[PDB]
């Protein structure tokens, strides 16, 4: 079972990972029946471990508490498609749900119980200054709908389409200014709407600055708190 | 290295003993001054002290390259065959995007000049798992992502054109992904 | 008393969803729960003003200690003039003020009260290396500014015409009748005097201010390359490469140790 | 003129859309 | 005879049988499988002509093979016996013409059509004169605040492209709302749409500005004052409210219950640009007042959707298909293929695919 | 004397170096350059394969994505050269500081034309 698995295993992630536009015909069938088959193999796997390993030792292991959800929603995303009753929204949700098997290969990577306990102990350093930077992006997209606010009409056939004239347009906007990409094209449409170029209009420039300088700034300080916490490891 | 571009050099003599294969064999040429680089003595303080991080980052960059295989299935799966758009953006299907149409120039309708239209493919669609992890593969490098996130948002059904601000609530894949990967990156 | 936290909490996370749903209007619109959420602010004014004034009451101008608090009666002081500016009209100034009061909610939750006060310790070592690059940006200021003075004014309008002439995707760039740049060979078009200029009149190199703003975008690595072909479009390349490759190289090398700057202080 | 044709009773008027 | 190729068309149209490929059609493509025929120097014609089929104009807008055009290719075929009988049985025939809904002109004798040629001919003075009754527009357009950017250069344009489709029989009227309400025209009044008085409106909509607040009350109560007021010298026929609002969440439920108890207006609603608003009521608006709800993403769109507002016009005309084929002739204008000035006769011909069968008639 | 001449843009740089004396008082500032030039030990290897690495994928690209028609408005033109050997190195740098690298990838392909001074015929 070092080896049975591996051919089952990365037999489903050849069959995950199919997947056209076009399938022609035969392809599709084959998904259907392979999801059909492997998880005929992953039932007898999961209980060939309840009976020889004892019961409270399987449940205890985190990595094989997680083959159960697995296992069990395999049979669940089957069977509700035999009831018939389910929207086609819902078929493709059940679709997405199989892909969580490609982390049956990491039962593998040996230091991977190293790895989790070296990341999940960097994130409650940085879930203090984590909460810091998603409350900075909402005051500079709440003050960006204020000072923007649908004035980007322009009478023009361009679509300037980062606009802020929304609630989730300008978090995307924001969000798009602060990971650096493209803030140029964003720049030159707020100093635009404005009164484009002037004196009184184009200081508006300092809000796509301090975005910049202050929305990099913060996130230059989750460098640190990282680098603090994944040193004190390297002590012993 | 120096009996490997060597040869090949030589056999470019072989190649122009022929036209009297001949430009691979001169480019295998270009080689040279990597010999004179091993003949330099501070990179071997740097290039091994980089290796010996390598070793232990190594865990990291095994799982970062497993997230660009596992979003791209699930960025497969979520946008296969859209991204699929029609030259004029009025005619939304397979057959009637073909013929001539109107481009308006600058703005009035005065200035008609007339193209032909037909499937523009968006050339870093989502439709194999290898054609998604190169898409995915420039908005882990942050640039030209925007093009490509508003394009996502304005997808709809299997073989259709974009509307125009259908489904917003696909732009926090591109939100959630794009902010691990800085984390991993980190 | 004990929850006088939690119900201050409960109300100022009701104007982040309050300043949320306020949906912009181009010119002057209203839409009606924009309209219905102009008076529910009368609601936000006069509770924060029932806190504050019990917080007077409490102990009066010494509870001004706690400089997050001098913030807390600074946003409701402009909330009141914004109520008698309100009467005037029986002005959009004191509407982008009522932003910040999400900051409130730093300084009601503890926690971020230890995120704050780190956040400032980190900036005395780094600040030669800020002040340094504010002293890059003002030799690339000058230098730029004295190089390309009125340099890109030139345009390929048509024959006598308004327009620009461009090809389907190509920028507006800058012409030159003399030599080493563009014979705008657009067929139907002689480069003229006025204005096709860069982006829409922002990445010029005139006047201190714009030369300053577009070595600024230069130095993030951003839209650097339109600023370079505008040049190297206008007065020829072979010269002008060695001004931005080396606002590049000195860009990144004085923003490669701003890293191992705040990475000095705290190891 | 004189003709002019407005409003039958059966028309059934539910397209529109 | 007209009444020979109005008998004649429908008849043919009955045996149709909707064919869906087409691996079987020739016809002609006037603008450049299909034909290159003999031509003859004629004279009545002052140019070349065939004598021999018809020709047809697929306006360079449409067209691929898109089997709507397509197949009115097959039974309009048709008529190409009976458009060479007129000819023997009286010379000196100008253009016989068959336009047809989907913008299809197959005219005998065939000939050269004369950069861009736009011509739709839905859009024909000869066309949209015997596809309808006259009419009584009044043009409500939303100049508030939220209309201003994209969506209000395009009410400029498609007005100044609604009020092409209208002949000297039709009144009109444009009328600004937004705060209050207003007859931004200068004239207070319906007037005739003449050439001169439809010049006044384009200089009027071209001169709009955008501010104020939406409200659709003061609106409608403003247009339906205005298709009263008998004094004027109307044309006393369809009532047309026409609505070029970009969006809003108002049902003004209070109004059409104030004014449209006899159902007698019928609001054709259309919704502008590309705009993230409620078209939700806007939608209801036109299906319950006998109306048709229209969308114009952008310019392009323009001149497809401002024409098929006639479809709606032509409702009331096909149920009395006995004694609505009257001759209605068409008042003067020139050719557009060169021939000078021209009269034409008109007649519409109207689908019988059920009748005396009667049948589920969709 | 020319007032008895564009050639004096030069010149005019030595005007605006006074600004560099200004740093030579600032003792706070001065200290940190001169760590650098002390540092510049180790960089400059490191930079000899930056050099490599442009130069290599230079010539890799200048036989091969050549013939490139440099027609505007298409990503590949008349600023944006494959063709000679420092138009090539600068679209390398380019793509180094990540500026817009997607399209030129896009720019080679299959269906470009071959700038009518090659063969072709
Ligand atoms: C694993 C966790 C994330 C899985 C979410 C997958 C849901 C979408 C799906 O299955 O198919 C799309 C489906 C398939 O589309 P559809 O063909 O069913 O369209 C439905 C038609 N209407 C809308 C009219 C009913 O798209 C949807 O409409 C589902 C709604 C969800 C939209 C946003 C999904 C979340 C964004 C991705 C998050 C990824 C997080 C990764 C960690
Ligand atoms: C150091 C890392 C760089 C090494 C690159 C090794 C790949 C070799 C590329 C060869 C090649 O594909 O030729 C493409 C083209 C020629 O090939 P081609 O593809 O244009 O012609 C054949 C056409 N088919 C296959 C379609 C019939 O480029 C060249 O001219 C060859 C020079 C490149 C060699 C670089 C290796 C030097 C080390
Ligand atoms: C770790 C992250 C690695 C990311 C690489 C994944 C590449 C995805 C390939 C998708 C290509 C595609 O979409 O097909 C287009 C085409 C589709 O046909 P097409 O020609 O119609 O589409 C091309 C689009 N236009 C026309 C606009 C140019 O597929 C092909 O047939 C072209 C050749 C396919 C070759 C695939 C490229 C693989 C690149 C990976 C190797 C890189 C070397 C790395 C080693 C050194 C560094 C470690
Ligand atoms: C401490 C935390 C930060 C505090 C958050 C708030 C910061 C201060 C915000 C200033 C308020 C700006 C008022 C907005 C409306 C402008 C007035 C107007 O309508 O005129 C329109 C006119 C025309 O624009 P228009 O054409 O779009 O409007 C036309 C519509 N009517 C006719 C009704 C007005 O523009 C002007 O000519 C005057 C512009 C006013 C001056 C512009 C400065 C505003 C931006 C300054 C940058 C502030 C950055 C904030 C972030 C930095 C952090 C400190
Ligand atoms: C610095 C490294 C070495 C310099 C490269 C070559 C410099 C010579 C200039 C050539 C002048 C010439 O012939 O014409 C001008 C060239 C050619 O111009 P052209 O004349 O061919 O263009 C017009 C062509 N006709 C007339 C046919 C229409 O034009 C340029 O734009 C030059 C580009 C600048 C070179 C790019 C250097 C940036 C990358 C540096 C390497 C990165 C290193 C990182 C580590 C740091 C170490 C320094
Ligand atoms: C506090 C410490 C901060 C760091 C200190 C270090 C900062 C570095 C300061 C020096 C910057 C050097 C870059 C400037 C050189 C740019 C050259 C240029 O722009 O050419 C355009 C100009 C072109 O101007 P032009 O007008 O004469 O060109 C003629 C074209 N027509 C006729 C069509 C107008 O070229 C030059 O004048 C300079 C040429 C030589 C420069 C190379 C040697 C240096
Ligand atoms: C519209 O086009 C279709 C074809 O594109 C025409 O249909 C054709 O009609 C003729 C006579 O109605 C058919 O001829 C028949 O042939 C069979 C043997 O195939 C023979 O047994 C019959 O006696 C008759 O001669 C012809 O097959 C048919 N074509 C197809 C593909 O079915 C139609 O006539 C066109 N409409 C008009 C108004 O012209
Ligand atoms: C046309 O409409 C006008 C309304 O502007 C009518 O004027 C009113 O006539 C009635 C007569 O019953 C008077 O009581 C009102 O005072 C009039 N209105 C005003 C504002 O003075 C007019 O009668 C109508 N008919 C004609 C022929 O003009
Ligand atoms: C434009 O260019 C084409 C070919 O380059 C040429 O045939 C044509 O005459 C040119 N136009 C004018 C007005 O010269
Ligand atoms: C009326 O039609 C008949 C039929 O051909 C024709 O002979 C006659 O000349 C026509 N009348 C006139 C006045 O042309
Ligand atoms: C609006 O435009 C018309 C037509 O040019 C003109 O008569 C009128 O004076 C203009 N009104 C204003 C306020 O500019
Ligand atoms: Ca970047
Ligand atoms: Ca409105
Ligand atoms: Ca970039």
């Amino acid at each position: 079972f070092y080896w049975l698995v591996i051919l089952i295993v990365a037999l489903n992630t050849l069959s995950i990972a199919s997947e056209h536009h076009n399938q022609p015909l035969w392809l599709t069938h084959l998904q259907d029946i392979a999801n059909r088959v492997l998880l005929s193999l992953f039932t007898i796997e999961m209980l060939l471990k309840m009976y020889g390993l004892g019961l409270r030792q399987y449940f205890m292991s985190i990595f094989n508490r997680f083959d159960c959800f697995v296992v069990c929603s395999g049979i669940l995303e089957l069977l509700l498609v035999e009831s018939g009753a389910m929207t086609p929204l819902g078929i493709s949700v059940l679709r997405c749900i199989r892909l969580l098997r490609l982390f049956k290969i990491t039962k593998y990577w040996t230091s991977l119980s190293n790895l989790v306990a070296s990341l999940l102990n960097s994130i409650r350093s940085i879930a203090s200054l984590l909460l810091l930077l998603f409350l900075f992006i909402i005051i500079f997209a709440l003050l960006g709908m204020q000072l923007f606010g649908g004035r980007y009409d322009f009478e023009d056939t361009e679509v300037r389409r980062s606009n802020f004239d929304n609630f989730p347009q300008a978090l995307i906007s924001v969000f798009q200014v602060l990971t650096g990409e493209d803030w140029n094209s964003v720049m030159y449409n707020g100093i635009m709407a404005y009164g484009g170029p002037s004196y009184p209009g184009v200081l508006v420039c300092i809000y796509f600055i301090i975005l910049f300088v202050c929305g990099n700034y913060i996130l230059l300080n989750v460098f640190l708190a990282i680098a603090v916490d994944n040193l004190a490891e390297a002590e012993s | 290295n120096y009996f490997n571009i060597l040869d090949l050099l030589v056999v470019a003599v072989s190649l122009i003993s022929m036209g009297l294969v001949v430009k691979i064999l001169r480019v295998l040429r270009v080689l040279r001054p990597l010999r004179a680089i091993n003949r330099a003595k501070g990179l071997k303080h740097v290039v091994q002290c980089v290796f010996v991080a390598i070793r232990t980052i190594g865990n990291i960059v095994l799982v970062t390259t497993l997230l660009q295989f596992m979003f791209a299935c699930i960025g497969v799966q979520l946008f296969k065959g859209k991204f699929f758009s029609c030259n004029d953006l009025s005619k939304m299907t397979e057959e009637e995007c073909r013929g001539y149409y109107y481009v308006y120039k600058d703005g009035d309708p005065t200035q008609m000049e007339l193209r032909p239209r037909q499937w523009i493919h968006n050339d870093f669609h989502f439709d194999n798992v290898l054609s998604a992890m190169m898409s995915l593969f420039t908005v882990s490098t942050f640039e030209g992502w925007p093009q490509l996130l508003y394009r996502a948002i304005d997808s709809n059904e299997e073989d259709m054109g974009p509307v125009y601000n259908n489904r917003v609530e696909m732009a926090i894949f591109f939100i959630i992904y794009i902010i691990l990967i800085a984390f991993f990156m980190m | 008393w004990k929850p006088f936290e939690t119900i201050i909490l409960l109300t100022i996370f009701a104007n982040c969803v309050a300043l949320a749903v306020y949906l912009p209007m181009p010119e002057d619109d209203n839409n009606s729960l924009n309209l219905g959420l102009e008076k529910l602010e009368y609601f936000f004014l006069t509770v924060f003003s029932i806190e504050a004034a019990m917080k007077i009451i409490a102990y009066g101008f010494l509870f001004h200690q706690d400089a997050y608090l001098r913030s807390g009666w600074n946003v409701l002081d402009f909330i009141i003039v914004f109520l008698g500016v309100f009467t005037a009209i029986l002005v959009k100034a004191l509407r982008a003020f009522r932003v910040l009061r999400p900051l409130r909610l730093v300084s009601g939750v503890p926690s971020l009260q230890v995120v704050l006060n780190s956040i400032f310790k980190a900036m005395l070592p780094l600040f030669h290396i800020a002040l340094l690059v504010l002293f890059m940006v003002i030799i690339y200021a000058i230098i730029g500014l004295e190089l390309f003075k009125g340099k890109m004014h030139k345009t390929c309008y048509y024959i006598g015409t308004d327009i620009v002439a461009t090809v389907e995707n190509e920028k507006p760039s800058p012409c030159a009748r003399t030599g080493s740049g563009r014979p705008c060979t657009i067929n139907g078009s002689e480069c003229r005097g006025g204005w096709p200029g860069p982006n829409h009149g922002i990445t010029h190199f005139d006047n201190f201010g714009f030369s300053m703003l577009t070595v600024y975008q230069c130095i993030t690595m951003e839209g650097w390359t339109d600023v370079l072909y505008w040049v190297n479009d206008a007065i020829g390349n072979e010269w002008p490469w060695i001004y931005f490759v080396t606002l590049i190289l000195l860009g990144s090398f004085f923003i490669l140790n701003l890293v191992l700057g705040v990475l000095s202080g705290e190891f | 003129p004189d003709v002019c044709f407005d409003n039958n009773v059966l028309e059934d008027y539910t397209d529109c859309x | 005879a007209l009444v020979r190729l109005a008998l004649e068309a429908e008849k043919v149209q009955a045996a149709h049988q909707w064919r869906e490929d087409f691996a079987s059609v020739v016809y002609y493509n006037a603008k450049d499988q299909r034909i290159k025929p003999v031509f003859i120097d004629d004279a009545n014609f002052r140019r070349q002509v065939s004598y021999q089929h018809a020709a047809v104009h697929i306006p360079t807008d449409i067209y691929e093979g898109s089997t709507i055009v397509l197949n009115e290719l097959n039974w309009t075929s048709a008529l190409d016996d009976v458009f060479k009988k007129n000819r023997e049985e009286d010379p000196s025939l100008l253009w016989q013409v068959f336009g047809s809904a989907t913008g299809l002109a197959r005219y005998y004798p065939a000939s050269p059509w004369v950069k861009i040629d736009l011509y739709d001919v839905r859009r024909r003075p000869w066309y949209i004169q015997g596809a309808a009754s006259p009419k009584d527009m009044l043009i409500l357009v939303d100049v508030s605040g939220s209309v201003s950017g994209l969506t209000l250069k395009l009410i400029r344009t498609s007005v100044s492209e609604m009020l092409e489709t209208l002949s000297d029989d039709d009144f009109v009227n444009v009328a600004s709302f937004n705060s209050n309400a207003q007859d931004v025209s200068c004239f207070q009044h319906l007037v005739q749409a003449n050439v001169r008085n439809k010049k006044v409106l384009k200089d009027a909509v071209n001169n709009i500005t955008a501010k104020g607040i939406t409200d659709y009350k003061k609106g409608f109560s403003f247009a339906f004052e205005q298709l009263l007021n008998y004094n004027v010298s109307r044309a006393n026929c369809n009532k047309i409210i026409m609505l070029f609002t970009d969006g809003g969440e108002e049902r003004a439920q209070e109004i059409f219950a104030k004014y449209n108890k006899d159902k007698k207006v019928r609001v054709f609603t259309f919704s502008v640009g590309q705009h993230n608003y409620d078209r939700g009521p806007i939608q209801w608006m036109a299906c319950e007042n006998k109306g048709y709800y229209y969308e114009i993403p952008s310019i392009g769109a323009i001149r497809i959707n401002t024409q098929e507002y006639l479809d709606v016009l032509g409702r009331p005309m096909v149920l009395a298909g006995d004694k609505a084929k009257q001759v209605q002739w068409t008042n003067v204008y020139l050719d557009a293929l060169e021939l000078g000035l021209v009269i034409t006769g008109t007649l519409p011909v109207f689908n019988i695919t059920g009748q005396f069968e009667n049948k589920t008639n969709l | 004397i020319d007032t008895f001449r564009i050639s004096s843009a030069f010149f005019r740089l030595f005007r605006v170096m006074r600004l560099i004396k200004l740093l030579s008082r600032a003792e706070g500032v001065r200290t940190l350059l001169w760590t650098f030039i002390k540092s510049f030990q180790a960089l400059p290897y490191v930079a000899l394969l930056i050099v490599m690495l442009f130069f290599i994928y230079a010539v890799i690209g200048m036989q091969m994505f050549g013939k490139i028609a440099l027609v505007d408005g298409t990503q590949i033109n008349r600023n944006n050269n494959f063709q000679t050997f420092p138009q090539a190195v600068l679209l390398l740098f380019r793509c180094a500081t990540g500026e817009a690298w997607q399209e030129i990838l896009l720019a080679c392909s299959y269906g470009k034309l071959c700038d009518p001074e090659s063969d072709y015929a």
